[PDB]
RNA sequence: GGCGAGAGACCGAUAGCGAACAAGUACAGUGAUGGAAAGAUGAAAAGAACUUUGAAAAGAGAGUGAAAAAGUACGUGAAAUU
RNA sequence: GGAUGCUGGCAUAAUGGUUAUAUGCCGCCCGUCUUGAAACACGGACCAAGGAGUCUAACGUCUAUGCGAGUGUUUGGGUGUA
RNA sequence: AUGAAGAGCUUUUAGUGGGCCAUUUUUGGUAAGCAGAACUGGCGAUGCGGGAUGAACCGAACGUAGAGUUAAGGUGCCGGA
RNA sequence: GGGUUGAUAUGAUGCCCUGACGAGUAGGCAGGCGUGGAGGUCAGUGACGAAGCCUAGACCGUAAGGUCGGGUCGAACGGCC
RNA sequence: ACUUGGCGGAAAGGCCUUGGGUGCUUGCUGGCGAAUUGCAAUGUCAUUUUGCGUGGGGAUAAAUCAUUUGUAUACGACUUAG
């Protein structure tokens, strides 16, 4: 249903974790530079782990893109929805996470008699 | 590698497309750069960056200046152009009938000109009446009349006083200002 | 730098295959006379074999031809450099200086 | 709401893609392949089996028969990169091999819904190889051992060394 | 309530508690796991045995600088013990437990115990007095205890998945010529 | 400062007055002086009848409650550590 | 002045990603003052929460805005939905 | 002659004001991984390949990947050749 | 450095073309992510479960960080200027 | 697969031989069959251990604690006895 996109490529798909995220609990893996004098992160020392740079940035045309080729946009409503109508091809829905379940039930008839896509059509499903 | 002679990604160091957010300052930079690019006018190209100017690099021009110019030869029946304001002058009495127009008019001038019978005139009027600088006349103001311009550049034996809130005697008067208490500069 | 006097098969292999005009301080590659023409139409020159024609019955021209001429980007040779360490003469048994004639062997092969 | 919007939507209007320049020409086979030639076949269900070329069709295939009556082979169409030519040579002029081509080598595919639990073959190209092959056959009979050659296998033996090799 | 991690059928089950105990957690847990996944009455009887210094326990994590004793053979190890009020405490909540056990009416000899654990509780911290004028801590580690007994079942079940298999036509090709060739 | 009133682009229980609570309190020091910590069950105690194991505490059941994954070691209940 | 055509199989965890582990190669602990730190130089047992170029008076350059040989309403007064 | 990658001009403000190494020139000193100067280049402020190892040496200066060719160093094995 | 207001359609700070370049402590400038509260708007989410917390489960972004699903819980909270 | 008789002790654990049976033989000539795995997809053929079965034989113990000893000994261990 999606539009033609090139081949995506991201160019780093591991996460960038912040130096001693683990060793020390007080550090987490938020990445967080290293400004030091003596470290060999910052020096870009061998079998460091690699810093973040605008190299690594991605396509343009591939960008904010999910698997599927639709840039992701968030809706809490019908009308948030209405406002995708013409842009199926290349956009798609995620329902909020702070909605109820009959309004979700709701959003989502709605959006297969639209033909919209939604890639989270399962919160707070029972059966 | 390079072994680079100049300075790797330095910017011109000059201005476009201001950071005043007029919106109607932005509408004359955007008909002007349109002008620009296919009039083939460095008329427009001028105007242009001088509509870019800041504040002080866009000084006030007064009518009397404005009248010097006309009392040019040749330059009588023409437009005169100020990207800027134009202030009054009372230190004259008499005015011609020409066409000014720039982007401020004080009302005093804006009187005194109106009075002599011309009429003042917004850029955009220009731009329809005259795109490539036709019969135009550029004025800018003076930027060295500036009491920040006094203190640049301080120095012994320059003559380009000195930064000072208070003055009379016994303010910066003393030595280095004379031969009697040591020295004179 | 090795330095050395250059023969026509390669001063036109150079230009043919890497061949770069100094267009108003751009690097366009030429691929037509028409390049050529327009910037150095004033010099009489109107292809680029009149170009390697300035440059080596070297001309009045050879200036503007020259600056015309981005420097030459060239790759390593392919191979090698027939010696195991560089930075000595050609008659020491290096690299550098004026190796008059095999100057030509050299650029082929980075070319 | 709990995302604003974009200002500008990109459109859905697919370009059409530009004039490709790739023409396609018909394939130079190697000097090495004329028909009635022996093949080795290298893969495939039929892999190092020593088989016969006839015709060279238009999806750049080679037209190949064991034959059948030999060693199992029937006719077939296989691929120049995946066959071996030898030099040996028999003569086929006097086969009627016009006929042949990709429509005759059609599949008729398998739908979705055909899903096997654990697991038919045409009079036609039941008699066309027979005519074809007792055309061969008898052509076969001339030069000593061929037959056998065919109903045998190819395999390579410890000490064969394909570079030094010749086929 | 709300006991620990538990795989098991909770109608063939019965459970107990001790919170608050003053006794050492360490002991507590070697005891612990020194009767875990045994049967009922073997425990009770191996921890009678305990006290009377005819069977020992074995310390597996907290065992720093211990003796030792031959009675750790039994278990592949040299250091043990014979933990006196650890035992007490936790052969009374097996009283607890077997009781709630057969009230819920179980068959009292197929039981063995299926969940014991043991975990820190507040401690109950008094202060000792040292040279110099100084203050230290005296500290005890109380412990939480939880078990869990239970029926022994027969052997679990069978039949597994069905294991769905997906071919390619040559290997479907490859399996009917050999059913043609072979039989 | 005292008494009485109203307000805030202020702080929100390691913050804000030292003190949102029996705070100039407990407590220390000969004394002058010093000077804390500590808020929240639940709408409502309906705060767990009764049975059973145990010397008892408590446990397991039961039951209340919308919820005991709310049981006065009570809102949620992170981490270190276990 | 930038690759198209033909064909096959799969259409699912097969590719791919995450993750753990194994294998090969590399990989000294961070922060700091220091010419020089892995240092046999200092701080750091661990976790949470708090935690450090702010506010003001008067000024310089610069940039925006208003007016423009003038500019500044807001000491004060008038008036008010205060 | 060659090049010019734009030329000129101003304002303002941070940090710095402990320095060290190599080639060559060189002063004191028996000499010093000492002390003190000169030109240039470097480390500091800088990773990469090589030097087993090393702030400075050789080579080369760094966005993210791919392919190819080399530098210096090397090609018994560890270790690619 | 350039091109492009032209009418219908969206974004002129936009779109597009071409070329070159990308080391970095102290330090400077810029563009952004995030937190508490304020004015406005979404006639915003919400006891059919807000926030918070857990989650070698997923998605976006170079990244700061953001979103989603499952679990827990119980009363308020977010997007944008 | 049986079967006769030898040899081999460095880690023999293999080498050789006799008798007969049975099967294949591409030494030679022949006949029948293969197809459809669709133009390739390792296209699956080996040995390593373990377990549950069926059926055929075969065999029906010791050690540790505890106790005791003292040629031993920090406890363990060691030595002895029952």
């Amino acid at each position: 249903a999606s539009l033609p996109h090139p081949k995506i490529v991201k160019k780093h798909t591991k996460k960038f974790k912040r130096h001693h995220s683990d060793r020390y609990h007080r550090v987490a893996e938020n990445w967080r530079k290293q400004k030091g004098i003596d470290s060999v992160v910052r020096r870009r020392f061998r079998g460091n782990i690699s810093q973040p740079k605008i190299g690594y940035g991605s396509n343009k045309k591939t960008k904010f893109l999910s698997p599927s080729g639709h840039k992701t946009f968030l809706v809490a409503n019908v009308k948030d929805l209405e406002t995708l109508t013409m842009h199926t091809k290349t956009y798609a829905a995620e329902i909020a996470h702070n909605i109820s379940a009959k309004n979700r039930v709701v959003i989502l008839a709605r959006a297969k008699a639209l033909g919209i896509k939604v890639t989270n059509p399962k919160g707070r499903l029972a059966l | 590698g390079i072994d680079h002679t100049s300075k790797q990604h330095k910017r011109s160091g000059h201005r476009t497309a201001p950071k005043s957010d007029n919106v109607y300052l932005k509408l004359l930079v955007k008909l002007y750069t349109f002008l620009a690019r296919r009039t083939d006018a460095p008329f427009n190209k001028v105007v242009l960056k001088a509509l870019f100017l800041s504040k002080i690099n866009r000084p006030p021009v007064s009518v009397s200046r404005i009248a010097r110019a006309l009392k040019q030869e040749g330059a009588a029946n023409k437009t005169v152009v100020v990207v800027g304001t134009v202030t009054d002058d009372a230190r004259i009495f008499e005015f011609p009938k020409t066409t000014v127009a720039a982007l401020r008019f004080t009302a005093g001038a804006r009187a005194k000109i109106v009075k002599a019978g011309g009429e003042c005139i917004t850029l955009d009027q220009l731009a329809v009446r005259a795109p490539k600088g036709q019969n135009t006349l550029i004025l800018r103001g003076p930027r060295n009349s500036r009491e920040a311009v006094r203190h640049f550049g301080m120095g012994p034996h320059k003559g380009k006083a000195p930064r000072i809130l208070s003055t009379g005697r016994k303010f910066e008067r003393a030595r280095g200002r004379r031969r009697s208490k040591g020295f004179k500069v | 730098v090795a330095y050395g006097y250059p023969s026509y098969s390669t001063i036109r292999q150079l230009v043919y295959k890497r061949g770069f005009g100094k267009i108003n301080k751009q690097r366009v590659p030429l691929s037509d006379n028409a390049i050529i023409e327009a910037n150095l139409g004033k010099y009489g020159i109107l292809s680029i074999d009149d170009l390697i024609h300035e440059i080596i019955t070297v001309g009045p021209h050879f200036k503007q031809a020259n600056n015309f001429l981005w420097p030459f980007k060239l790759s390593n040779p392919s191979g090698g450099w027939g010696v195991p360490r560089k930075f000595k003469h050609f008659i020491q048994g290096g690299s550098f200086g004026n190796r008059e004639e095999f100057i030509n062997k050299l650029v082929k092969s980075m070319n | 709401t709990a995302q604003q919007a974009p200002k500008w939507y990109p459109s859905e209007d697919v370009a059409a893609p530009k004039k490709t320049r790739k023409a396609v020409r018909p394939q130079k086979l190697r000097a090495s392949l004329v028909p009635g030639t022996v093949l080795i076949l290298l893969a495939g269900r039929f892999r190092g089996k020593r088989v016969v070329y006839l015709k060279h069709l238009e999806d750049n295939t080679l037209l190949v028969t064991g034959p059948f009556k030999v060693n199992g082979v029937p006719l077939r169409r296989v691929n120049a990169r995946y066959v071996i030519a030898t030099s040996t040579k028999v003569s086929v002029e006097g086969v009627n091999v016009e006929k042949f081509n990709v429509e005759y080598f059609a599949k008729e595919k398998l739908t979705k819904k055909e899903k096997k639990e654990a697991n038919e073959i045409k009079t036609e190209r039941v008699e066309d190889q027979k005519v074809v092959d007792k055309a061969l056959i008898a052509e076969i009979k001339k030069t000593p051992l061929l037959k056998q050659y065919l109903s045998a296998s190819f395999s390579l033996k410890n000490g064969d060394k394909p570079h030094m090799l010749k086929f | 309530a709300r006991y620990g991690a538990t795989s098991t059928n909770p109608a063939k089950s019965a459970s107990a508690r001790g919170s608050y105990l003053r006794v050492s957690f360490k002991n507590t847990r070697e005891t612990a796991q020194a009767i875990n996944g045994w049967e009922l009455t073997k425990a009770q009887k191996y921890l009678e045995q305990v006290l009377d210094h005819q069977r020992a326990i074995p310390f597996r994590r907290f065992n720093s600088s211990i003796g030792r004793t031959a009675q750790g053979k039994e278990f592949g190890v040299t250091k043990a013990r014979w933990p006196a009020k650890s035992v007490k405490f936790v052969q009374g909540l097996l009283q607890n437990a077997a009781a709630n056990a057969e009230a819920k009416g179980l068959d009292a000899t197929k039981l063995y115990v299926s969940h014991i654990q043991v975990n820190q509780a507040p401690k109950q911290r008094r202060r000792t007095y040292r040279a110099h004028g100084r203050i230290n801590k005296y500290e005890s580690s109380p412990s939480h205890i939880e078990l869990v007994v239970t029926e022994k079942e027969e052997a679990v079940a069978k039949a597994a998945e069905k294991k769905v298999v997906r071919l390619t036509s040559r290997q479907r090709g490859r399996i009917a010529a050999q059913k043609r060739i072979a039989a």
